[PDB]
């Protein structure tokens, strides 16, 4: 007598939005917002260098912690809290664009300078580095007058840069912590140093004076870095206060760089990183980590938002 | 929706109908039987299906890192960075609202769609031979077996055979 | 519109009806007169509502000032800055532009249907009583007062107790 | 004998654009973009510093300007056009990034450094801050030799942070109008300020010369600051020409900065702000500053934006 | 599509229709013949091309460069300058992707739609002298000569005039 | 007997893409995304300064290749990769941010700043900047002590800008190849030079040494920039190794600046450059060159997105 048409209904619907209607529910929907994340670096397949006690930057000059990463290769590199650049206490000029450069370096290759010395010594040392004993950056030297007191002499140095890649060349200005230690290291005098190449061009001159201890120390050392341009030459001219770098550093390819506080884990792969883990995720957005870093769903505010994969549910 | 019958002259969904999306239900001497469309069933399933595979996944577009978490940068840098990634925030969380919420609306009125077209399509099979109840109901004026009600699900019903009788039962 | 009721088959809209949205006018021996649809014109406005809900607010997010109007900034940042603040006006302008184009078109198809499917509801319950004139009229063949009338606004008409006159008025 | 069905219309509708036509006329339309500025800043239920002729720098070094700003509390910061830093001739380093941390401070708490002097002068002042005669910095020390001419002694200060937050240490290198005058106030020789802590390594030797007057003064001070974190120490060694910290500053909590040329007003409310007013609005969109700032609607290029709130509009 | 109409009910479209996008084929005693539809065209492509006149522009809005392809910025600014520029790729990519999708699904229901509303309007036209076929045709009872066909498109059909013969070849 | 309601279609339809499908094939469709670039810079209708050899900072200090660049006028401004800033090797100070304020600027108006000298020489010249024999920088004066090795006086020079706009001011600090150079040139001593305006404050030391040689030359000149408010005075007290400037430079009004390595032309017209060409379009997208200036097409990722302009096509 009748044929009737219908569609299919649950009891136990799921609720979704619309333009024109918040809480609309419908047969089935599902999460378009990643909040689960995993609490490791998901590493599976990557050259993973975790620097763990060693800074980054600590790669390029080499404090005693760093031994073991002076020539890296990597596709993932891991900062850590712990992480600490230095042995001597102080600090690069411009540190965050090195630490930006060396990140996506693909790890470094080192190279000898080239540099040989006569009328002063090589082998400053300090109980702040040590490698049972006493001892230093392993790629840089510390200039000293050939006697206590001694005049430095005024010293010109030069390399030239004959690979196809730029070169990154660091070195440092030693700050003692009074002018008397600047004048047993050194001799008297106002001290200067001038760097420059065919990009470059800057100049320095030391201030000794009280620093707190740090490390035990109350000098410090300025480092600072320039890249040197393929066929170009860095020029030295120092009179003093000048840690000499021994090896310039040169770039092996491509690498991503993060900051962690959770372990690797070589069974899970990922592609988005965090401090607190890895986003594993094929949807869209995420909820997790607004600074999460990588191949990542798009951060967004919304805990949920869920896209309905049915028609509006109409119970009885 | 849109459309007006999938919550609208249909009262309800059938919690029965758990083999498809859209299904016929009919009333005859033999009694009463329920059977799923598959073609209304599987289309709003494709279009749905599709929406998905264009959603579910994220670009292969990579960023680093431009600020530090250990060792924090200089504080005008870092506060333009702040700025540009709150701006970035505010721009992808009302994307992704609205997005979701356009594509619900559509996936509602699509499946409304579907609804209605399966029941116009029926109409259209019937013409004279039965009249439109207003409840999603086709009252048949001529007797109806379960071959019938099958040949009318099957597409393949032929309201010549009938017309004579229906007619006459008007 | 996508539904072709207003704006089209209907000729145009009705000044008088100022009770709701869309409405009843009828001709019998009675005379004529004019009555608001309370469902069609309430499912309309709850819709509308909705959309304004919506979008009429602002969020939670704050911003501070990253340069200076008083003494500017030094000239690379403040230019990065602008850069960047130009690139969110334009976003966030197309953003506006679009919103409210995408939300238009969806507000006048959505008014076109809720009449269209006030049009059908009415044509499901006369049915064979009356023929479709074709300008949104239903010309009935049976004799109609008004209470006849008011039972098809109100949703109590039975079409069994005129079906004989009426389908003998053919 | 007939029923026919119909929809409402009006003679005036309100245009609107659609996808696919530009001025549809519909029934009702409402506006999304906001035009309407309300020329006071509304201040209602927040407390309010209107800095007035105090610079923000200011409230930090205390020109007889900013007596009054020495310690405030604020949730709502204003800065004015007329508003001036300084007394004597100068300016910070780093000036911007140190507003920006002042704006968001929620105010400023002050204590004293600690430091105590012997063999030096204490009492610097000038006609350039006048406090009824004669004054200086509030917060600061102009350290002079004993007498004119006189050697400064090689000095070293040292303030540990013994808070649980960070503090904000200032300090100013004067750079005097004539060498004549540096030897004068400090005695002879080439001077040396330096700096440091845990976190922070930098120095500065004076340069004197000629400047054009600023406020009746050919000299200038420049102004320097650091944060110092829990539990570190900052040392300044120094042999002349320091402007020395009387006080450390410490922020309050939270609070927002804006700049501003109209009236406080404490009868209406609003969280939107820029220089010419408050934006009290619930819509999405504004016209009127794309430089506000607060919790804003967001800024366009259109002046308006109707959006449909009936259907097409059809008259007879 | 949405209305089911185009690449539904009507199982193809006519290569032979180069006149309009819509139109009319007929089956009578002097034979077969073809015409477009100029309303139904005409508002389809009226809308398409109000789509492409919103679309098909770019902004008054200048940008300047901040970055430098001859000698190099400071690494740090420069890094910030490219997170900022590729974060706006990944917004208009994703705009530009979302637009064209949206746009093109509108697009298509909207010629779906005009095709249904044509159909809508012939079958008002014919009332009761003629019945629905199911692929988009019209069975009339009646002999409707090519004048009688024209009447039809042309919109001067006057069903009264034929009403007593096609309701007697019911 | 029966009339039947159809729609065209064609053999060979279009694909595009839906929010429900991929690959939809429809009756016609059009391109949003510009593809095809002009590789010329279509300059039509518009004042163009093509720099060539000049560097746009040479247009300020005028070395022999900027010549007939000192005071150009320009709605659009064309930097190529031989232009050069220099003659005798050296660089500016915040050199982009002088580069962005140039490229906008309209060109450059020139006036005297008026110096005059007494008690030193005014002519240095060099075989790096050779007009016809050796010369320097059209636009500054190299300062030297009278004769040989003779004390350069300690000097003030002072300049008003009495004009409605700011002034661009310029000056550059000579640090030759040694120490004895320095002496010879300027006389013995630790050399000064201090830069102040109501606005700006800062000094300079020189430091000579031995740098790799450029044109010629082991020497540079380090250039530094300021931008002088109406009726604000620069004071320059300096006591050697400066570069004095001889005419401040104004900014005439508006321009463009882009960066290219193709032909100009006068026979096509676009707003939107990049160093490939000219992407001459009304389409709303491009895939041509992220980094395109002017008034563009937004760049997207995608090669091709086609917008329907037609119904499905359902051929039989
Ligand atoms: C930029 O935002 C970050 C957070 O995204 C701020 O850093 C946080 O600071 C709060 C309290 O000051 C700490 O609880 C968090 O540990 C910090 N988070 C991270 C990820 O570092 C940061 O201060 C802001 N930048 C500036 C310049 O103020
Ligand atoms: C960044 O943009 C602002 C405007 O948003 C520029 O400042 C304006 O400059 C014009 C004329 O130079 C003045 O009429 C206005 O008073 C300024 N407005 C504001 C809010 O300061 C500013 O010059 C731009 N930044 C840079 C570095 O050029
Ligand atoms: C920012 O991105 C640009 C490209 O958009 C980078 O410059 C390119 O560098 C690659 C290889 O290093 C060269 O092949 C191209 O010639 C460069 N393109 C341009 C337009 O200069 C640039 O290195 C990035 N910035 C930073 C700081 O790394
Ligand atoms: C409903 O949706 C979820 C996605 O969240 C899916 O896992 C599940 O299989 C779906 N169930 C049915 C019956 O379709
Ligand atoms: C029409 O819209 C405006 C919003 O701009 C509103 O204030 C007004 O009340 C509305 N009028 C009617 C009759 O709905
Ligand atoms: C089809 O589209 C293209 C736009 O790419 C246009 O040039 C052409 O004229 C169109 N053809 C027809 C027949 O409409
Ligand atoms: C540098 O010079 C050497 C000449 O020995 C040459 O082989 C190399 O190609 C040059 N590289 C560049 C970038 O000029
Ligand atoms: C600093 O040292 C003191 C020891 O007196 C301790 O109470 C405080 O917790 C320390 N704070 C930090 C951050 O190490
Ligand atoms: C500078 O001073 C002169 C007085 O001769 C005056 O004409 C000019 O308007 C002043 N300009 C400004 C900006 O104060």
């Amino acid at each position: 007598d009748k044929i009737c048409l219908g569609h299919h209904a649950v009891s136990n619907g799921t609720k979704v939005n619309t333009l024109t209607e918040r809480g609309v529910e419908v047969v089935n929907a599902t999460e378009t917002v990643e909040r689960t994340n995993v609490p490791r670096i998901c590493s599976k397949g990557k050259r993973t260098v975790d620097l763990g006690q060693c800074g980054l930057l600590g790669t390029i000059t080499g404090p005693p912690q760093c031994d073991q990463f002076l020539e890296f290769s990597a596709d993932l590199i891991i900062e850590r809290r712990e992480g600490s650049d230095v042995c001597y206490p102080g600090k690069f000029v411009n540190e965050e664009a090195l630490r930006q450069i060396l990140r996506e370096s693909g790890g470094i290759d080192k190279e000898t300078m080239g540099f040989t010395y006569s009328g002063i010594r090589t082998n400053g040392a300090t109980s702040a580095c040590r490698r049972s004993g006493s001892s230093f950056y392993a790629e840089m030297k510390w200039l000293l007058s050939n006697t206590d007191n001694a005049a430095f002499p005024q010293m010109t140095k030069s390399y030239k840069n004959t690979r196809k890649d730029p070169a990154l060349i660091i070195w440092g200005i030693h700050h003692s912590g009074s002018t008397t230690e600047q004048t047993k290291l050194y001799g008297s005098g106002n001290k200067l140093i001038t760097v420059g190449s065919s990009n470059y061009q800057q100049s320095f001159v030391p201030s000794p004076g009280a620093r707190p201890q740090v490390n035990g120390q109350s000098g410090r050392i300025d480092f600072h870095w320039l890249m040197l341009n393929p066929n170009d030459t860095v020029t030295f001219s120092f009179n003093g206060a000048f840690i000499a770098p021994d090896r310039a550093s040169f770039l092996r390819g491509k690498s991503m760089g993060i900051q962690s506080s959770v372990q690797v884990d070589a069974n899970c792969e990922g592609d988005c990183y965090h401090s607190g883990g890895t986003i594993i995720s094929n949807l869209p957005f995420q909820n997790i980590n607004s600074r999460a870093v990588g191949k990542c769903p798009r951060y967004v505010k919304q805990e949920s938002l869920m896209l309905a994969t049915g028609m509006k549910n109409v119970p009885e | 929706g849109l459309f007006g019958a999938i919550a609208g002259f249909i009262e309800n969904g059938w919690e029965g109908l758990i083999d498809g999306w859209y299904g016929f239900r009919h009333q005859n001497a033999q009694g009463e039987g329920t059977a799923a469309d598959y073609k209304s069933t599987q289309s709003a399933i494709d279009q749905i299906t599709g929406k998905l595979n264009r959603l579910i996944e994220k670009t292969n577009q990579q960023f680093e890192l431009i600020d530090n978490e250990f060792t924090e940068v200089e504080k005008q840098i870092g506060n333009v960075i702040n700025w540009t990634r709150d701006s970035m925030t505010e721009v992808w969380s009302y994307n992704a609202e609205l997005l979701v919420a356009m594509e619900n609306q559509h996936t509602i009125d699509l499946a409304d769609s579907e609804m209605n077209k399966l029941y116009e399509r029926v109409k259209r099979q019937l013409r004279e031979n039965a009249e439109e109840d207003g409840t999603g109901c086709f009252e048949i004026f001529h007797k109806c077996d379960d071959d019938c009600m099958a040949s009318i699900r099957n597409n393949t019903y032929d309201h010549s055979r009938y017309r004579e009788e229906a007619m006459q039962n008007r």
